C-alpha cells in the first residue's frame, strides 16, 4: 500500500502548510502577503477520492488505519473548514464530502476510530458547523459522520457531542432537509443522541417545530418502500417522551397532530420496532395527565395494550403493561358513573 | 434506546 500512504503524506503535507498559514496569519495582526493555500492547487480533491473509494474495503480500511488515515482526513476536513467557512465552491464541497464518506467509512463498527474522532474537538465542531452546508449531499454525509460517532458512544463521546451542539443543529437540519436519504442520516443520529441523557432529549424539544414535525414523521409516506423514517421518528418521540409527558404545551403540540391516536395504529405495525416504539411513547404520555388518560380510554387503548403485555420483546412487554397499569389506576370518572 | 444504529457511505 505505498500508494495509499503517498496520498496520505500528499494530504498531511497540504495539512502543514495550511497549519503554518494560519499560524503566521491572524487577522488585526501583523503578517506577510503570502496568499493562503488552496486545495485546487495541490490535486487535493483527486486525493481524497482515491481514499474514500478504497475505504469501502476491510482490507484498505485495515491498511489506513496502521497509517492513522483516519486523523489525517480529518485534519483535512477540519482545516478546509476553517479556511473557507460554508462555501458554495464545487471543489470544497466535494473535498469535503468525499472526505466524510471515508470518515464514515473508517468509523462503521470502529471503536477506536470513533473515540479517535470525538477527541478531535476542532474537526468535530467543523463537522456540525457543515450541517448548515446548502449542499444536502454534504449535510447528508456529516449526519452519517455523526450518526457513527453517536452508536455507542462511550462517556468522553456523548460529552463531546453534546457539547459541541450536534444535538441542536441536527434537529435543525431535519426540519429543511428533502431527501429521504438525508432524513435517514439525520433521524438515525438523532434516535441516537436522544439517548445518551436527559439534556439532549430537552434541547431536541426546545428547538420550534421539532415535536410537530416529529409526530408528522410517524405518518411519513417512503417514496422506497421502506418504515426507516417511521421508525427513527417514532424512536426519537419514544426518547424525549418522558419529557414530554410533563409538559402541558408539548403534549398540546402531540394533540393538533392527533398522536395517540397514530400511536394507537402502530401498536397494530407489523414492524417490531414500531410496535416498540409506540410502546415506549404510550408508557410515558399515559403517565400523571387525566385528558390524554381519558382520550386512551375513549380510543379503546386498553384493549390494544392488553394484546401485547404477553410479547416477549423486553421493551414491547414493558411499555404496553405499564401503559395499561397506567390506564387502569386512572379509570375517567364517566366510566365509574356508568358502572 | 439508541436504535439509531450506524452505516457506510452512500456511494
Amino acid at each position: 500500500h505505498h500508494h495509499m500512504l503517498h496520498l496520505l503524506e500528499q494530504i498531511r503535507a497540504y495539512c502543514e502548510t495550511c497549519w503554518e498559514w494560519q499560524e503566521a496569519h491572524e487577522p488585526g495582526m501583523d503578517q506577510d502577503k503570502n496568499p493562503m493555500p488552496a486545495p485546487v492547487e495541490h490535486q487535493i480533491c483527486p486525493a481524497v477520492c482515491v481514499l474514500m473509494k478504497l475505504s469501502f474495503d476491510e482490507e484498505h480500511r485495515h491498511a489506513m488505519n496502521e497509517l492513522g488515515g483516519l486523523q489525517a482526513i480529518a485534519e483535512l476536513l477540519q482545516v478546509d473548514c476553517e479556511m473557507y467557512g460554508l462555501t458554495n465552491d464545487h471543489y470544497s464541497i466535494t473535498l469535503r464530502r468525499y472526505a466524510g464518506m471515508a470518515l464514515t467509512n473508517l468509523t462503521f463498527g470502529d471503536v477506536a476510530n470513533k473515540a479517535t474522532l470525538c477527541s478531535m474537538k476542532g474537526c468535530m465542531r467543523a463537522l456540525v458547523a457543515q450541517l448548515k452546508s446548502e449542499s444536502e449531499d454534504l449535510q447528508q454525509v456529516i449526519a452519517s459522520v455523526l450518526r457513527n460517532l453517536s452508536w455507542r458512544a462511550d462517556v468522553n463521546s456523548k460529552k463531546t457531542l453534546r457539547e459541541v451542539g450536534s444535538v441542536k443543529a441536527l434537529m435543525e437540519c431535519a426540519l429543511e432537509v428533502k431527501k429521504e436519504s438525508t432524513l435517514k442520516s439525520v433521524l438515525s443520529a438523532l434516535w441516537n443522541l436522544s439517548a445518551h441523557c436527559t439534556e439532549n432529549k430537552a434541547d431536541i424539544c426546545a428547538v420550534d417545530g421539532a415535536l410537530a414535525f416529529l409526530v408528522g414523521t410517524l405518518t411519513y409516506r417512503s417514496q422506497t418502500n421502506t418504515l426507516a423514517i417511521i421508525e427513527s421518528g417514532g424512536g426519537i418521540l419514544r426518547n424525549v417522551s418522558s419529557l414530554i409527558a410533563t409538559n402541558e404545551d408539548h403534549r398540546q403540540i402531540l394533540r393538533e397532530n392527533n398522536c395517540l391516536q397514530t400511536l394507537l395504529q402502530h401498536l397494530k405495525s407489523h414492524s417490531l420496532t414500531i410496535v416498540s416504539n409506540a410502546c415506549g411513547t404510550l408508557w410515558n404520555l399515559s403517565a400523571r395527565n387525566p385528558k390524554d388518560q381519558e382520550a386512551l380510554w375513549d380510543m379503546g387503548a386498553v384493549s390494544m395494550l392488553k394484546n401485547l403485555i404477553h410479547s416477549k420483546h423486553k421493551m414491547i412487554a414493558m411499555g404496553s403493561a405499564a401503559a395499561l397499569r397506567n390506564l387502569m389506576a386512572n379509570r375517567p370518572a364517566k366510566y365509574k358513573d356508568a358502572n | 434506546y439508541q436504535g439509531g444504529g450506524e452505516e457506510m457511505a452512500l456511494p
